[PDB]
């Protein structure tokens, strides 16, 4: 899972 | 329209839902504010302040797809709304739309009178290396024009997240927060950059600051969930996700939007050996989990 800007 | 407006729209009734939406960004929640802006957009789709506000809100509310749809409306209605370009750069980066992200960063810079003459200047990201280079060079050129401009550094941070150059990204985002330390989006951006650059602890310190500033920042809650889960701190991950879930519904299409989060939650409950809690996620009531994870304010 990617962090969101 | 291309935007999936909530059906049962109570703000369609009120007198000044645009005023109420702006109010609810400060005093209530993102979800309620997005519903109010949705009402204005529905009744008056030529109002690009409504579309702009809807779009900005939705990104903070962990809904980039809905953010993009709204922001593209605002973009059409006012091609010079700087903040619309900025939000599109960010959401398209999140969505891995590299061409759109670079186009939105370029538009962001050149829609500003202070930088507009960069449009006429003669000037490893191998999937669009000239588009990428041009943006990078334009932002550097702008930095020589304007060296401690916080948003230039932030925008370079975006550019650098797109190309996985997380160290340069972090260094720029760090300077941005040094310039504007009460800006919750800048702390989140720095956090997201650190997390994806595999520095989850620093990231978590950045996220905490951001949430302190803006306690209804659902995207930050989700991001914290993600980092905590990554460090195998499932108690902390679970708490953050119950908060996010709770905030995200303040019903219908909104119920559906929470399902992926619920499923992520279900995995944290599984990994922590709580099949009893896992079973309860299928009902989609937060209450059992508010109690179980120490957020009893949600029972009032």
């Amino acid at each position: 899972r990617a962090a969101k800007l | 329209t291309d935007y999936p407006f909530e059906a049962n729209n109570p703000y369609m009734y009120h007198e000044n839902p645009m005023e109420e939406g702006l109010s609810m960004l400060k005093l209530a929640n993102l979800a309620e504010a997005a519903l109010a802006f949705e009402a204005v957009c529905q009744a008056a789709p030529e109002r690009e302040e409504a579309w702009r506000s809807l779009g900005l809100t939705q990104a903070e509310n962990e809904k980039d797809g809905l953010a993009i749809i709204a922001l593209n409306h605002a973009r059409m209605l006012d091609p010079k709304d700087i903040a619309v370009h900025a939000a599109l750069a960010v959401s398209h980066t999140n969505e891995h739309n590299a061409n759109a992200a670079l186009a939105s960063l370029r538009a962001w810079l050149l829609s500003q009178p202070q930088y507009e003459q960069l449009g006429s200047v003669n000037l490893f990201f191998f999937a669009a290396p000239n588009e990428y280079r041009e943006c990078r060079t334009l932002l550097h050129a702008a930095l020589e024009m304007n060296p401690n401009d916080a948003q230039l550094h932030a925008s370079l941070g975006v550019l650098y997240n797109l190309s996985n150059n997380y160290d340069s990204a972090a260094a720029n985002l760090r300077r941005a927060v040094e310039l504007r330390p009460d800006d919750a989006q800048l702390w989140n951006k720095l956090g997201a950059t650190l997390a994806n650059g595999n520095r989850p602890q620093e990231a978590l310190d950045a996220y905490n600051r951001a949430l302190d500033i803006n306690p209804g920042y659902v995207r930050v809650m989700y991001n914290m969930a993600v980092s905590y889960s990554n460090m195998s701190q499932y108690d902390l991950a679970a708490k953050q996700l119950v908060r996010a879930i709770y905030m995200q519904v303040g019903g219908e299409a909104s119920r559906e939007a929470t399902r992926s989060m619920w499923d992520f939650f279900r995995m944290l409950l599984n990994v922590m050996n709580r099949p009893d809690l896992v079973e309860l996620t299928y009902a989609q009531n937060v209450e059992p989990f508010a109690k179980e994870f120490g957020l009893q304010s949600m029972l009032l």
